[PDB]
Order: C-alpha cells, then sequence, then structure tokens
C-alpha cells in the first residue's frame, strides 16, 4: 500500500 | 535506524520555527517521514510526512503555515512552522513509517521548542549536601539544585552516568521571575560518603552550558 | 474523525488486568487492515510502538500486551500488569485524513502503602553569597501519590514562598518522590532559626523534619 493525502490504497 | 532532530530551543512569537531530522541506517527515499509534537499537558499532535517521492501530507489544522522539505543527498528532512505562537511550545519528534507496519516504529529523542520573547539564561547549580538531616538507616540522600534558568530543558546525570540507581530528577517549577528551577537527588549508603565521589552533571543546551558539581557531606 | 480514549486514567494492582479503550467516530479499516496503533510513552522518552494494525505485537514487546477490535472499537489489554508498565498510553489512526492521536490514558500501579523518608537540606553557603536562600524538603519513595507539605519558620506557617514537584511513578517499586523548595532572601533566612517541613501522608501522624541554623 501507498499513502496519498492520508489514505492508503 | 536512528533519527536525530536539531533546531533552536527558543523562538520568538510570529517567527518561523525550523527543525532538521537526520536519518542513519536507512534512506529517506523509502517509506514516509513524519513530524510529531507533544504540547505541555501531554496531548500529541501529528503534523505531517514527506513521502519517499517528495510528496507531502499536512494536518489540516496546520496546512496553512507548515512546510516539510528534504535533502536526499544528506539523508535529512526538515520541518518549517511559520508565525509561531506560545501555543507552539512543545517537544518535537520525527519518526518513520514503513509499509511493513504502517505505524511510527522508530522515533528520535525529542527536541524542546519554547516560543517566547524572553532571553536565554543559564542555571546556577548549588549542592544539596548530605547530612545527618538527610540520612536514614544507612542511606544518605543528596542532590543538586538547578536554579534560575531559561528556557527548558535541563538534563542531569550523576558521575557521568555511572550512578543511575536511586536518582530522582524532579520536574522543573516555573518561578514568578520567569526562570525555571529544578532539583535532582540520589540516595547512597552513608558509609560511602567518605570514600566515593558524587558529581551531578547538569546539561542546559539552550544556553550551551554544562556544569559539573561535586557534592560533599556537611 | 475523533478518537475517544477511555478511561483518562486507570489504577491497577500488580499482576491484575488493565484494559484501555479507544473509539473512533468512523471506521479506520481499509484493504483488510485496521489502521489503529497503540503507543506507550514515559517521561523523557519518545513514544514506543507496542501494537500496530490493532492486534499485531511489535518485536521485543512482551505478550502480556495485546490488542483487539475492528472498525470503530479497539482495546489494549495488559495482563498481567508489571511495575515497568506505569506510563501513558495512546491510540493512533492513520487510515484517513486527519491522522490523530487519542487523548491518552495514564496507567498507575497500585501497591501497598509506603510512608515517605523525609530529608531536609539547608541552603548552601555558595547560594547565600548571592543573597537568596532556598530550603529544600525531599519526600522519597512513597505511595499513594497524595502528600501534603507545609513549611514552618520558627513555628510560623509559610504561604506564597514555596513550590513543589512530584516525579512520575517509579518503574521498579511503583513509588513517587516529591521535592519542595522554600525560597527566602538571605536577610530573612538569617533572622530565623528553626526551619521545619511537616508532611501529612496516609502511610504515616504528621512528621516534622526540621533543622536549626548554626546547630548541627
Amino acid at each position: 500500500l501507498i499513502n496519498t493525502n492520508g489514505s492508503w490504497h | 535506524v536512528q533519527l536525530l532532530e536539531s533546531g533552536p530551543s527558543l523562538v520568538k512569537p510570529s517567527q518561523t520555527l525550523s527543525l532538521t531530522c537526520s536519518v542513519t541506517g536507512d534512506s529517506i527515499t523509502s517509506g514516509y517521514w513524519n513530524w510529531i509534537r507533544k504540547f505541555p499537558g501531554n496531548k500529541l499532535e501529528y503534523m505531517g510526512y514527506i513521502s519517499y517521492s517528495g510528496s507531502t501530507y499536512y494536518n489540516p489544522s496546520l496546512k496553512s503555515r507548515i512546510s516539510i522539505t528534504r535533502d536526499t543527498s544528506k539523508n535529512q528532512y526538515y520541518l518549517q512552522l511559520n508565525s509561531v505562537t506560545t501555543e507552539d511550545t512543545a517537544t518535537y519528534y520525527c519518526a518513520r513509517i514503513t509499509t511493513a507496519y504502517y505505524a511510527m516504529d522508530y522515533w528520535g529523542q525529542g527536541t524542546s521548542v519554547t516560543v517566547s520573547s524572553a532571553s536565554t539564561k543559564g542555571p546556577s547549580v548549588f549542592p544539596l549536601a548530605p547530612s545527618s538531616k538527610s540520612t536514614s538507616g544507612g542511606t544518605a540522600a543528596l542532590g543538586c539544585l538547578v536554579k534560575d534558568y531559561f528556557p527548558e530543558p535541563v538534563t542531569v546525570s550523576w558521575n557521568s552516568g555511572a550512578l543511575t540507581s536511586g536518582v530522582h530528577t524532579f520536574p522543573a517549577v516555573l518561578q514568578s521571575s520567569g526562570l525555571y528551577s529544578l532539583s535532582s537527588v540520589v540516595t547512597v549508603p552513608s558509609s560511602s560518603l567518605g570514600t566515593q565521589t558524587y558529581i551531578c552533571n547538569v546539561n542546559h543546551k539552550p544556553s550551551n552550558t554544562k556544569v559539573d558539581k561535586k557534592v560533599e557531606p556537611k | 474523525l475523533v478518537l475517544t480514549q477511555s478511561p483518562a486514567s486507570l489504577a491497577v494492582s500488580l499482576g491484575q488486568r488493565a484494559t484501555i479503550s479507544c473509539r473512533a467516530s468512523e471506521s479506520v479499516d481499509s484493504y483488510g487492515n485496521s489502521f489503529m496503533h497503540w503507543y506507550q510513552q514515559k517521561p523523557g522518552q519518545p513514544p514506543k510502538l507496542l501494537i500496530y494494525l490493532a492486534s499485531n505485537l511489535e518485536s521485543g514487546v512482551p505478550a502480556r500486551f495485546s490488542g483487539s477490535g475492528s472498525r470503530t472499537d479497539f482495546t489494549l489489554t495488559i495482563d498481567p500488569v508489571e511495575a515497568d508498565d506505569a506510563a501513558t498510553y495512546y491510540c493512533q489512526q492513520n487510515n484517513e485524513d486527519p491522522w490523530t492521536f487519542g487523548g491518552g490514558t495514564k496507567l498507575e500501579i497500585k501497591r501497598a502503602d509506603a510512608a515517605p523518608t523525609v530529608s531536609i537540606f539547608p541552603p548552601s553557603s555558595e547560594q547565600l553569597t548571592s543573597g537568596t536562600a532556598s530550603v529544600v524538603c525531599l519526600l522519597n519513595n512513597f505511595y499513594p501519590r497524595e502528600a501534603k507539605v507545609q513549611w514552618k519558620v520558627d513555628n510560623a506557617l509559610q504561604s506564597g514562598n514555596s513550590q513543589e514537584s512530584v516525579t512520575e511513578q517509579d518503574s521498579k517499586d511503583s513509588t513517587y518522590s516529591l521535592s519542595s523548595t522554600l525560597t527566602l532572601s538571605k536577610a530573612d533566612y538569617e533572622k530565623h532559626k528553626v526551619y521545619a517541613c511537616e508532611v501529612t501522608h496516609q502511610g504515616l501522624s504528621p512528621v516534622t523534619k526540621s533543622f536549626n541554623r548554626g546547630e548541627c
């Protein structure tokens, strides 16, 4: 997973 | 993995706070790299990260006056907080997040930042001499008074760290003058007072001061 | 999202079970994981990762610690609790913006009562030189934390000229220590002879620890 603006996806 | 923070202990209001985090044992081009602060009163606030690719995420209640940057060829990243106020006094931590845990596993020892117009002042160190009035059983109490410094923090060791058993370094009190005062104490056998040397080692990095005081019985 | 830590504090006896709860206002779960983590912090130390992803034990953490829950309901449990476990505990969620810590939970260890050993220290001659006289009273290794310290000077009660601080709970014997400092001018200190520090504690009658000026 990777995080973008707080959310992991 | 080791993270070391650096920066100023005392910043004036409405000015910019600038902190550095140096990383060793790992590259900042992997994972995420966070800033965290602890306000007086112990509440914890996440500030934000810079990712392995240079992208940032900021706490919405600080996004306006915060910037996080990095330098990959120094394994360093940097916190900037503009227009500080007294409410930004806190201990500031950097920390790492990996995809193995998705949590902040490795931290650095914090850095204390006080926002204030007052000038830095180094402490006076006085002995708390052991005597028949600080002894009980075969145990003698003794310590050092660390008086009238600013700002926080002060750290105290005994015998350069060789003496850790029995030590109590109390929280500092704020005197009506604006200067902090602190005491540290240790308990030792009273039969050791004549042979063993006891020295308190008082470190006040904000004033760039270190004081070593030998304490002897009355 | 709001993380409600409950309770704010919690006293437990050695060997018993301590449960700390953390509720979110929205689910912190995504992609098959609970993005909830528990940290322990002690004075003068960064926080320490105990439990990541709600139930997973960090390496080098004793299995006395454990966490459970999903969605919006998580708990940490220490069973059996040890003297080294006296600390503040925090939950933290990073599933979604804004990442937030819980308010914290101060864990106290309940032990048998311990009266304080009272020491008194007169001002050093080096400080008197400066024209100020600090007098320090130490209350060492006592439980419970509640203790009252009153200063007397020639049997007269003092107000507004003293301050005190207490240490956190000791990681080995689960006691507290207390330091009190009376501050006077060198001139005032030289006009009085009996300097006394009277301690009321549950583990004690009151015990006045005094010194006399000049006299040994």
